[PDB]
RNA sequence: GUGAACAGCCUCUAGUUGAUAGAAUAAUGUAGAUAAGGGAAGUCGGCAAAAUAGAUCCGUAACUUCGGGAUAAGGAUUGGC
RNA sequence: AUAACGAGAUUCCCACUGUCCCUAUCUA
RNA sequence: GCAGUCAAGCGACAUUGCUAUGUCGGCUCUUCCUAUCAUACCGAAGCAGAAUUCGGUAAGCGUUGGAUUGUUCACCCACUAAUAGGGAACGUGAGCUGGGUUUAGACCGUCGUGAGACAGGUUAGUACCCUACUGAUGAAUGUUACCGCAAUAGUAAUUGAACUUAGUACGAGAGGAACAGUUCAUUCGGAUAAUUGGUUUUUGCGGCUGUCUGAUCA
RNA sequence: UGUACAACGGGGUAUUGUAAGCAGUAGAGUAGCCUGUUGUUACGAUCUGCUGAGAUUAAGCCUUUGUUGUCUGAUUUGU
């Protein structure tokens, strides 16, 4: 079992979803489901869809490099399957998705922080400009 | 491989048994192998498909009396004609016994047409091909196909020649002889 | 299966029936197979011939060397351009449909194949596997 | 010099791949293949059941050496998980991201010296060599691209399909650094590379071998 | 006249008449040998279709070519909650076959069987057994003489069994009454096991077990009036045809001067009912057990259902049926499981199936994610969260 | 108003709400459409459908009664600011 | 007594397409 | 067949030389016959194996896609185990097709003084009634409801490949099998949306053009 | 007259794709005042942040610790 992420948006492919693409320039392109599968047809970037996560790391909308991410990659080196070692890495992958969830709930206070000084800002605005219907209201 | 059927070697024999005389009318190109402005006992008209029967029995009444065309499937069946009640001209419909180059095979329903070039360009020389178009001196007759389609203007979508399209269309003008050709004797 | 299989035949899609052409992908010197028949169906009522990857099906060359042109030979083939089920769990297609000619016994006409090669017909094709450089 | 067969496959080098360390053999089937090869190399070195992508032309979409194997992307983690298991860690397993996944049409090398398509990138040639420490040049047999699958090679001789030339052979053997023969096996099949698995000490071909390419095999690889 | 050409009759002419069927509950026709060597079990189950899912399994099948593969494949999931004995049915043998002798009930019933014997069950004063349960008391004789002639003459056992509906998300609220004959031991046996049994429930594992072979016996999906291109495959004409082109054209010869009732003529499809055969149960399921979907090879404590629940139906919430391949009838349907009816010997079912992965991703769409935990990872805090 | 146009569509002045209708969307029909791979392998027969459609620029063959073929054929562009 | 032109008769090539493989869905 | 040959009976078997004047055809459909093409089971054949010939019962199934005839005449390519022969008004016009035949116009050849005809070739042509069948309601059975038996009618599966047997028996060589066990596929039939393909009136969500609401929004 | 039913509302799961409005030292370029040489103030398709935002969610999706409403309308049946 493999799950392959989307080339178009990098989400989880679960075996028996979506449609691959073989090119002759022999390499595989895998989507999720039809609709990927359909944009990519039409030889659009991803970068320039909003709703696919390759815009979201291009334009800083969630952390793009952290350290977490480093302890996926493809092993292309085996493992002897030692029995500790399999324990060890299970509560290793819990652990760093805890923290890795952590980390992006900080990237995305971080980047939503002063949304509120800009509401109060236009709630003033709003609240002066308005003088005859607060008028009315009381 | 056409040109022969039941329904066509009949007719042979039927005007066989109403004609008392064959006069021979095969083409003049291959002896070893008559135009209506220029040129009772039954006489039958025997050749092979294109041969000038049809213009043959026109000339001598002088009119379009039977069908005369290039394509060799000028009538599957024969009729009676008269001239000064004297003679009864029978025509037989072109049999071939057991291709493209001669009169027998119509060019448009074969599915591969380029192979013949070669053909028609062994029969004749180089000069005398060159002066019916006068493009090129051409080696690698798919590329004389080319540039004959190019000269043209015979090229499909995208802006390839339409190779087999020229090369239909030349084996036709082979058959109307536009490129002059003979056997030597 | 005719000669040169070694093993049981999956079912997949019909990608080509009779008179569909496919892409050349050997050095043989042909560009284009027109098919006349599929080998090892079982004609039917009002049934068009369809072959798939990894069949083998009597083709003429249309295009290519004149040499190979107006004689049927038996042809195998490597793209399929139509949706199939894999086992593994992904409904992969290729970009273009495509086959390449070979005798009965298997032995490949070309010293070598170009472009991707099915999985499911260089599996069932030995000689089509050992001529050809990439897999998938 | 040794003759069996797959299931019925006179194409040994398809559904095998053998080394002078360990040995590969397809899954699919029966045990008489394996048998086969225990009469021979019984439990000196290790013979594992393993598949490639789900085929059973493993000893084609694989190449190495004594001290190193490759696989394909295809292959599957549960693939490389198993061959990591059944062989020691002095043959090292790596995954390869080439292009071009036919390793062991793609590649043929011994022990010493390697041969690839030219169409592989420098990484991988790279790769190649590290992981294998063999020296890689890119060269074809009298225009054979795929060379893993038209010749054999061994640290004691090689074999190259007929159709190579005298100048090609007296390149590929000065390159090489072994003697080499032009021949055919499996009674005139012309891809040499593919038919049979040859190793230091024992050579596998299919039935079809003829008595005249056996003993050619025995003697240009000293097997006895 | 040989009209030239041979082909197969259009659909298979012992499935006829292609009628609706009398009830939504397709009654078993024949039941196992019923060898008397074998403890006393059940032969069947009832159980409702709860949609259906994706399954990888390591196929072990010595000899195929997907031998020690990952193949992938469909399984029907169908809930089958415990089920409860509420009577007894003993059959003695006939000339002209065989015959109910009697029937004997609980001492109390639920309300769901109630409900089954009305129609107006809100105006109804709920009399269902008033007088039976007044005679089953007072002297432990009336029922006891029952029992008694049952063991005389009866020669095959039928236990009355019902689904809990109440516990299924179905809002039907009624069950489902079924009998179902007894195996194993003798007669005696069979109602001595079934008496004991009485008001209490049966669980599902006790009959079915992981790899056991079972046969599908439910009503179709029902379809209405259908034209005979889609009835029985018949070819569509050219195109615009005198008075329609849908239709079979010609439907008879002038003798005989009658239409052949084997010329598939349009009409009702769907809604008949139907037995499959050789279906492999691939996992039986729990409704008190965590991780119910999980597997050896997953580690997921993640329920079989799908995220946001299964389409057009509720959360199992207990014990369910895991089987490949697909089962006649919709969703939420009524369905009845059966043995084999064989003794089966085939390499298929002595495989065993051991699951590597369940899908249990959202059947409401095009879903990309096992469990809302993963869809939260994937793609992080939202602008709800604050 | 858009548009070369009284081509096609919306709107102002002016004139109409007249065609028995309530509920459902069974088969089959009438009118109009969509479809994975092949692209005529269907049929007596390319029957029906489809495909190019306006404008700007390059280019345009055989024949010819030199007037035509010709918008031959085949190619590049079309929005907004 | 043969150019152009044609709701004239027939053959063929590119594009094309549910005529077909094999039918399926929608709208009034 | 012609002209002989001998001869059990009242002339059998054997025996001598040579030797188209019509329109029916095709798409769908159901059923029936064996005079068996293929599949099951067997006997005889120089059956050593393999392959093949004939013969016996057996009709359940299968008996095709194409170059090509309007065609009656009827020939080829390929797959498949094989591509067997027939009937039901040589079934099937209120089923379709009018394809061909056959009105009223017109063109070419023969004759006919003429109108016209053909030995002839071409062109264009106007069920809503009853029953049967497929589905579906229904009064009377003391009432309703549930669970059951089955008189009866129909009936289905079909065929080839792949591993082991085994390069083993057989066989001088070439080559080359049984059985049993195991794994797929062809055709057909019953289901169902798990995954993927297809539909958009969810007019669900976005964009585009003309026009209108003063502009934005809508 | 109660795990009773129905209309809404809250969540889960999905579809699409970043809504109105605000501000910008982004924005090819063209203009008033002035006096540069990042002048400033105006027009400016688009782009940037609120904003994976906004909208729909069953008519045949799952759930409901909430709000509101409903629970005696006619006929027939006898060994
Ligand atoms: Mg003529």
């Amino acid at each position: 079992m493999r799950i392959y992420q989307c080339h178009f948006c990098s989400s989880p492919c679960y075996p028996g979803h979506g449609i691959m693409f073989v090119r002759n320039d022999a390499k595989e392109f895998r989507f999720c489901r039809s609709k990927c599968h359909k944009a990519f047809k039409q030889r659009r970037n991803p970068r320039k869809l909003k709703w696919t996560k390759a815009f979201r790391k291009a334009a800083g909308k969630e952390l793009a490099v952290d350290s977490t991410l480093t302890f996926a990659q493809r092993r292309n080196v085996p493992v002897r399957y030692n029995r500790e070692l399999v324990a060890t890495t299970l509560k290793a992958m819990a652990r760093i998705e805890e923290i890795r969830q952590k980390r992006e709930r900080a990237f995305y206070k971080n980047r939503m922080r002063g949304n509120k000084e800009k509401d109060f800002l236009r709630d003033k605005k709003l609240v002066e400009s308005n003088p005859e219907l607060l008028r009315i209201r009381e | 491989s056409k040109g022969q059927s039941k329904r066509i070697w009949n007719e042979l024999y039927k005007v066989i048994d109403s004609s008392d005389v064959v006069i021979h009318v095969l083409d003049a190109r291959d002896p070893l192998g008559a135009s209506i402005t220029n040129s009772q006992i039954s006489v039958g008209f025997i050749g092979y498909p294109n041969t000038g029967k049809s213009s043959i029995i026109n000339t001598l009444r002088k009119k379009k009396v039977c069908q005369v065309a290039p394509i060799p499937g000028e009538t599957k069946v024969w009729q009676y004609i008269t001239l000064m009640k004297r003679i009864f001209l029978i025509d037989c419909p072109g049999i071939v016994p057991p291709i493209l180059f001669r009169g027998v095979v119509r060019v448009e329903h074969v599915t591969h047409p380029e192979q013949y070039i070669p053909g028609v360009l062994k029969r004749c020389q180089v000069k005398h091909l060159e002066r019916t178009y006068e493009i090129s001196g051409w080696k690698d007759a798919t590329e004389f196909i080319e540039i004959l389609a190019r000269k043209q203007g015979r090229l499909l979508k995208g802006g390839e020649p339409d190779e087999s399209g020229v090369s239909k269309q030349i084996l036709n003008d082979f058959n109307r002889g536009k490129i002059p050709w003979f056997v030597l004797p | 299966s005719g000669n040169g299989a070694q093993g049981t035949k999956f079912r997949i899609s019909l990608g080509l029936p009779v008179g569909a052409i496919m892409n050349c992908a050997d050095n043989s010197g042909a560009r284009n197979l027109y098919i006349i028949a599929v080998k090892g169906s079982g004609s039917r009522l009002n049934r068009l011939p369809a072959a798939s990857l990894g069949d083998m099906v009597m083709a003429t060359v249309k295009k290519g060397k004149p040499e190979l042109r107006k004689k049927v030979m038996p042809a195998i083939v490597v793209r399929q351009a139509k949706s199939w089920r894999r086992r593994d769990g992904v409904f992969l297609y290729f970009e273009d449909n495509a086959g390449v000619i070979a005798n009965p016994k298997g032995e490949m006409k070309g010293s070598a194949i170009t472009g991707p090669v099915g999985k499911e017909c260089a599996d069932l094709w030995p000689r089509v596997a050992s001529n050809s450089g990439v897999v998938v | 010099a040794t003759r069996t067969q797959f299931e019925n496959s006179n194409e040994i080098g398809v559904f095998s791949k053998l080394t002078n360390t360990y040995c590969l053999v397809a899954v699919g089937g029966s045990e008489n293949f394996y048998s086969a090869f225990e009469a021979e190399l019984g439990d000196a070195i290790p013979i594992v059941h393993t598949t490639i992508a789900g085929t059973r032309i493993i000893g084609r979409m694989t190449a190495g050496n004594r001290r190193g194997l490759l696989v394909p992307t295809q292959t599957t983690d549960q693939e490389l998980q198993h061959l990591r298991n059944s062989l020691p860690d002095s043959v090292k397993i790596q995954r390869v991201e080439e292009r071009l996944s036919a390793l062991g049409n793609v590649i043929c090398c011994n022990d010493y010296v390697a041969l690839v398509h030219p169409d592989i990138d420098r990484e991988t040639e790279e790769l190649i060599s590290d992981v294998l420490g063999v020296e890689v040049f890119r060269q074809t047999i009298s225009g054979n691209i795929l060379v893993g699958s038209y010749c054999s090679l061994s640290n004691q001789g090689g074999l190259v399909h007929p159709q190579t030339s005298v100048q090609d052979q007296e390149e590929l053997s000065s390159l090489l650094q072994v003697p080499l023969v032009a021949g055919t096996v499996n009674r005139g099949s012309s891809v040499v590379g593919a038919g049979m698995v040859v190793n230091d000490y024992l050579a596998v071909t299919g039935l079809d071998t003829t008595a005249p390419e056996l003993s050619v095999i025995e003697s240009i690889f000293r097997l006895q | 006249s040989h009209r030239k050409y041979e082909a197969p009759r259009h659909g298979h002419l012992g499935f006829l008449p292609r009628k609706r069927a009398a009830s939504i509950r397709a009654r078993v026709k024949a039941f196992p040998k019923d060898d008397r060597s074998k403890p006393v079990a059940l032969t069947s189950f009832l159980g409702y279709k709860a949609g259906m899912t994706t399954i990888v399994r390591d196929l072990d099948r010595p000899g195929s070519k997907f031998h020690k593969r990952e193949v992938v494949e469909a399984v029907t999931v169908v809930d089958t909650p415990p089920v409860v004995v509420v009577g007894v049915v003993g059959y003695v043998e006939t000339p002209r076959g065989l015959r109910s002798l009697t029937t004997v009930w609980a001492e109390h019933l639920s309300d769901e069987v109630k409900r089954r014997f009305y129609k107006n069950w809100y105006k109804s004063k709920k009399k269902a057994f008033t007088k039976y349960s007044a005679k089953y008391a007072q002297d432990g004789a009336g029922i006891e003489r029952e029992l008694a002639r049952i063991k005389k003459y009866a020669s095959v056992v039928r236990v009355l069994v019902h689904t809990q509906i109440r516990k299924t998300p179905l809002a039907q609220k009624k069950a489902h009454l079924a009998e179902i004959q007894l195996n194993g031991g003798s007669i005696s046996e069979k109602v001595d096991w079934a008496r004991e049994h009485f008001e209490k429930t049966v669980a599902v594992d006790s009959v079915f077990e992981q790899n056991e072979m079972i046969d599908a016996i439910a009503v179709t999906k029902g379809h209405g009036f259908e034209g005979v291109t889609h009835r029985w495959g018949t070819k569509k004409l050219p195109r615009k045809t005198h008075r329609g082109l849908r239709k079979v054209a010609c439907i008879g010869a002038w003798h005989p001067a009658h239409v052949m009732w084997s010329v598939a003529r349009a009409g009702q499809r769907g809604y008949h009912s139907r037995t499959s055969i050789n279906h492999k149960i691939y996992r039986v399921g729990k409704g008190d057990d965590e991780a119910n979907g999980a597997t050896s090879f997953d580690r997921t404590k993640k329920t079989i259902t799908p995220m946001g629940g299964f389409v057009h139906y509720g959360e199992i919430k207990n014990d369910f049926i895991m089987v490949k391949g697909c089962i006649p009838g919709n969703r939420k349907r009524i369905v009845t499981l059966r043995k084999s009816l064989y003794t089966n010997t085939s390499r298929k079912a002595l495989e065993e199936v051991s699951l590597k992965w369940i899908d249990t991703a959202s059947k409401f769409g095009k879903g990309r994610f096992q469990t809302p935990a993963e869809k939260h990872a994937f793609m992080g805090t939202l602008k709800k969260d604050l």
